[PDB]
């Protein structure tokens, strides 16, 4: 079903991001965040069982994800060298389970 | 506070003015062959299409953000590069105005919009707006309506207001007056001036808004 | 790319499952797991870097994600109390990052 | 060791066998009316299909595989559950051989499937095989081509290793010993005795492999 994983989203400045521009723009970041356990399978519950019985040595695999399966519009923006910087896949459209 | 820059901001956070302007952003900034800076047609073309979906709340309060000093500072700056210049404007050949606006009379749409422009925008000093036809948003609109074409104009680096289309007087023979009439009429316009300083101010106009 | 997420496999018994099942039938499970940081996009560096800034407060979302995308075919199995078992979406068959 | 479970964990190490193999367990475990614990048909269909398309040494294994006690033990009802009997074998109503022998004689492929079971696996005493034709393998190929048929034959809670299908020689009337003659050659055949016990030693014998 992945009810849980949800869109949320968080108003930030671009220097927030961390990624070395220098600029005082600005951006809503959105993401997808929740919990995907009505959405596992026989698989996501071998994984956990696995895991605890350490019976996959040092693999800890991934069990469902609360992922992006699509991606919202490109952002622009100008630094203070008057340069234009485009990010692409920066920000979640849609969530899922996956 | 930086105008330009909290235009800039605003837009960000609304969904349409940000996807549009970075819909302009990335083609005025691609390089697609050794010998250009980016693709000017499809520049052009972007910015043309900002300007017609993105509402003039967010278009305009970037292209005619208020700032203290017309040149050197970061606002002016900022409002200077609204339009991609090195893209959409500077140019290796400057024309002569003259020649420029036969090139923009072949084209419809540039017909249209500079007939448009030199309507809506006429100045009139006995009237209290400065402009013949006293609404200040058909001016502010009429000029806007100019990105995109050959006819694109920009902000010189001046300490007032004053735009121009890429192009001067040189090397006009005998036509020196009706060009120098023609720039005048960008760069020397009271109405076109105070269209754009009335939109900076944010205020309640008798004649905007 | 995601050449690093691959399909594992590991020879059990059913009862290594931990599933409840009381039988001494066998099976290959098959799982995927591996790194897909050259499958990640901005979103993904954006989060890494939110994660360490604390800026998303306790919302730790996940970066991409190797999971499976196909899964095998269903497994059955005898129990000692004469009942027969199946089970579905037991097993990947394909992997991917996501 | 458990012959019948070892030919169950080779199977789900094969992937052609455990995909099969589930493919007719589902069908045969799964109700779908309240009236009938399985549909039937679709237990037979997906029972013929596992024979037809597993390889014998994976499909034999489980179907022919030795055990020590032919009752109570867990090898003999783990023989016993291969082909699923709560839905491909018991039934409500027993029929008698002879009407059921009529009835498969009405279908092509079981008729087809009969006369084969009826030639291959046909005794000889005189034979140091016991069969007539001195090859285990197409009698063990002609016996379990009736399973998926109204033919479909099972192992009974016997000692030694007697199988039938699901019918019996009550009310036969005038044809008692025509009955009796049918069932024998499924529960009293020293020939399929014979290639049955041939195929769980495991050993390169003279009439098989
Ligand atoms: C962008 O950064 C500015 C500057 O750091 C942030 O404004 C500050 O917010 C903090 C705490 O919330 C205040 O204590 C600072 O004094 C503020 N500084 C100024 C100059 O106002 C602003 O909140 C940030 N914006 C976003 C959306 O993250
Ligand atoms: C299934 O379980 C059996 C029984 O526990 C496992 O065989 C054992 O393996 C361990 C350690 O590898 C040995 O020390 C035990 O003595 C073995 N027991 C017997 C009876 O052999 C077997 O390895 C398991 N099979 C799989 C595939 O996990």
């Amino acid at each position: 079903q992945g009810r849980g994983c949800l869109l949320k989203e968080i108003h930030l400045n671009v220097t927030d991001l961390d990624l070395g521009y220098r600029t005082k723009e600005e951006l809503i970041f959105r993401y997808c965040s929740g919990p995907c356990h009505d959405a596992e399978t026989n698989y996501d519950k071998i994984l956990n069982n696995l895991t605890h019985n350490k019976k996959l040595d040092k693999d800890t695999p991934s069990r469902t994800c609360c992922r992006p399966i699509a991606f919202d519009d490109d952002i622009s923006f100008l630094d203070d060298s008057l340069e234009y910087h485009t990010l692409k896949k920066h920000s979640a459209k849609k969530c899922a389970c996956v | 506070e930086n105008n330009c820059l909290n235009a800039a901001k605003a837009c960000n956070l609304n969904d349409t003015c940000k996807k549009y302007r970075s819909a302009y952003i990335s083609p005025c900034t691609s390089r697609v062959s050794t010998a250009e800076v980016c693709n000017k047609r499809k520049c052009h073309k972007a910015l043309r299409q900002f300007f017609d979906k993105v509402p003039p709340k967010h278009s305009y309060g970037m292209l005619y953000c208020s700032c203290p000093l017309g040149d050197q500072s970061a606002c002016s700056e900022r409002r200077r590069q609204t339009i991609v210049p090195a893209c959409s404007y500077e140019d290796k050949e400057r024309p002569n105005c003259l020649t420029l606006q036969v090139s923009c009379k072949t084209n419809y749409i540039c017909r249209s919009r500079l007939a448009d422009f030199f309507t809506n925008c006429q100045p009139e000093p006995l009237s209290l707006s400065g402009c013949l036809k006293e609404n200040y948003a058909d001016c502010l609109l009429s000029y806007s309506g100019l990105i995109g074409t050959v006819m694109t104009p920009n902000y010189l680096r001046s300490p007032k207001i004053s735009v121009s289309p890429f192009c001067d007087c040189s090397s006009s023979g005998n036509s020196k007056e009706e060009c120098d009439r023609f720039t005048e009429f960008f760069t020397d316009n009271a109405c076109l001036r105070n269209a754009i300083q009335a939109f900076g101010n944010g205020t309640g106009s008798e004649f905007l808004e």
